[PDB]
């Protein structure tokens, strides 16, 4: 359907590598490649929703 | 409630005594039994209301796009676990009001022991939580039963002479 | 944060009137129970009154005989110490305290003074003389050799009859600081305060290096420099 | 259980009194004690058994083909939460039925201290639940503190000259 | 906490009597409250650390490979019945050690309470836990109202006496 003028959509899925692991990627079309990676720290953090402002 | 009624007036303390003799009226309230109430409760209420909750990482609790099965899941736990800690609150918070009814009847009952283990020969009860002193009994007098220092073999000739008779 | 701050000290006379002040902050002061706990010196703690919420229990101890009364405010949030006939003895500096209540961690239900007291001010120094201000009498101490093997040998500089405490006494406007010893104030027959200072040095630089004991008084503004030689 | 037996004639009343006197016997139930005690029994059972059920879309419990992690995490999820629940059945009705003992031994003693408060100097105890009244006390007396309007000053003279001598 | 100091040279039982006479003076742990008090005190323990135990085949638990919503929804499942499991043992065990002191408190009172079923006229309490006997009472008189085999009106005559005089 049309969203924001075009009429294409891009599925997303992450791999999450472990210390000591080798990513491999290999494709042969509608390849989209990372630019970089995050560092999975543990903490207490979460997300919330919420439309109050910040004081 | 076999205490007919409280006192207003006594706004210093949950408990406390109303003297009333040649001297004068008043109330004055009792340094014992009123602290030893509040330790047992402010222990009620710092176990509960204090250090009782938990830091993590939760889940989405509320969707709007229904998937199926996954959301059908997740729905059936958190609205047992909403309920489990409603059952549980009202288990605790009932049962929490209801001892404490207990624990003032006992601080109660402990009152009246603390002046029963002094005036046996002494005085007699009423039957709306006053004690009827069968002697002379001055401001220092209500002091020594309030502070526990009253002594029982001294007034002991005066009021035995027009309890039983 | 909570926080107790003393007001209403300075010099009296033996014989007049003050009133002191206990300012409180970061907490309800119409919840908790005050006191007035002094601190008497070369004496320990003394317990003088205590005061309620509800301000109908009045407490006293056995050395107050009415002669203090303790007063409190909700609508200023501090305490009213009136002193009233007071002696050399009185001399000392007062505090106010706030009363634990439970004995739990947090009292969310404040009881009495059964559980000690966590709260604690900076205090006021209230000087009870009829002395006036009057500045330091600098008198200086001629050294001598006492050690034979260890060649050293003692000076200092006497601080005498000067009102009131204290004096901030150095060596050289604070270059020498290695073994200076600072003593504290005694009482003496006139009521006036003495105290010394003495500085560790050996007896080979008693010719050659200049020791200046500066003596320096904040409220008469006296400044004496005596050397020491 | 100082109660030694009940009395199994009195289906009139959980509480009661036995009276024995020259006008003859039988059994009567306090109006007083009995009423008090249902008020804290029935408010016990109206907060459990009623207006404590749940109306909402569960999910699937019972499964026919097995299919894996999905049906996996239910049933931990189903099987915990029916223990929870038999856990707190064990922790709430094991824990009524020990109050109910206590709320019976209370109103036993909320009884027993309203005939102590009118029964000082005029009668005692024996040690099988029974007072021993030492005056003359008719049908009119036993009713006079069952319905809590007994006097203590009127039958005081008559009472002391028997009880110690 | 009305007795002051318990007794630590008496261990062999819970309960029991300090005995104080011109035969001499000694301990003995009475066989009736003790035994009544430990048949409540293990009921409590059998229904909770025994039997208690549930076999059957759980889930994963601890994960090393992170795989998303799978293991997010057991994650926060599993943390919540460890804390329900938690919460119900400050509940249960931190209210079984809150009964218990008020169990050893209803044994006290049912000890005084039989030893005060027979001692009306005989003795009186001290304020320490300790009755004052008003008569003469030899290790058979100890011994009696340890088994409960106290007779009232025998020593009615003496201990009167000496009671009011």
């Amino acid at each position: 359907p049309w969203v924001r003028g075009l009429s294409s959509r891009i599925s997303i899925y992450w791999t999450i590598v472990k210390p000591g692991d080798v990513l491999v990627i290999n494709s042969n079309g509608n390849l989209i490649a990372p630019r970089g990676y995050f560092k999975m720290r543990t903490g207490k953090s979460s997300i919330m929703r919420s439309d109050a402002p910040i004081d | 409630a076999f205490i007919e009624n409280g006192w207003e007036g006594m706004i210093d303390g949950w408990y406390g005594f109303r003297h009333q003799n040649s001297e004068g009226t008043g109330q004055a309230a009792d340094l014992k039994s009123t602290q030893a109430a509040i330790d047992q409760i402010n222990g009620k209420l710092n176990r509960v209301i204090e250090k009782t909750n938990e830091k993590f990482h939760q889940i989405e609790k509320e969707f709007s796009e229904v998937e199926g099965r996954i959301q059908d899941l997740e729905k059936y736990v958190e609205d047992t676990k909403i309920d489990l800690w409603s059952y549980n609150a009202e288990l605790l918070v009932a049962l929490e009001n209801q001892h404490t009814i207990d624990l003032t009847d006992s601080e109660m009952n402990k009152l009246f022991e603390k002046t029963r283990r002094q005036l046996r020969e002494n005085a007699e009860d009423m039957g709306n939580g006053c004690f009827k002193i069968y002697h002379k009994c001055d401001n220092a007098c209500i002091e020594s039963i309030r502070n526990g220092t009253y002594d029982h073999d001294v007034y002991r000739d005066e009021a035995l002479n027009n309890r039983f008779q | 944060e909570v926080q107790l701050v003393e007001s209403g000290g300075g010099l009296v006379q033996p014989g007049g009137s003050l009133r002191l002040s206990c300012a409180a902050s970061g907490f309800t002061f119409s919840t908790y129970n005050m006191n007035w706990v002094r601190q008497a010196p070369g004496k320990g703690l003394e317990w003088l009154s205590y005061i309620s919420t509800s301000s109908n229990t009045i407490y006293y101890a056995d050395s107050v005989k009415g002669r203090f009364t303790i007063s409190r405010d909700n609508a200023k949030n501090s305490l009213f110490l009136q002193m009233n006939s007071l002696r050399d003895e009185d001399t000392a500096v007062y505090y106010c305290a706030r009363d634990r209540g439970c004995s739990s961690t947090n009292c969310y239900v404040v009881g009495y003074y059964f559980y000690g007291m966590d709260v604690w001010g900076q205090g006021t120094t209230v000087t009870v003389s009829s002395a006036s201000t009057k500045g330091p009498s600098v008198f200086p101490l001629a050294p001598s050799s006492k050690s034979t093997s260890g060649g050293t040998a003692a000076l200092g500089c006497l601080v005498k009859d000067y009102f009131p405490e204290p004096v901030t006494v150095s060596w050289n406007s604070g270059a020498l600081t290695s073994g200076v010893h600072t003593f504290p104030a005694v009482l003496q027959s006139s009521g006036l305060y003495s105290l010394s200072s003495v500085v560790t040095v050996p007896s080979s630089s008693l010719g050659t290096q200049t020791y200046i004991c500066n003596v320096n008084h904040k409220p008469s503004n006296t400044k004496v420099d005596k050397k020491v030689e």
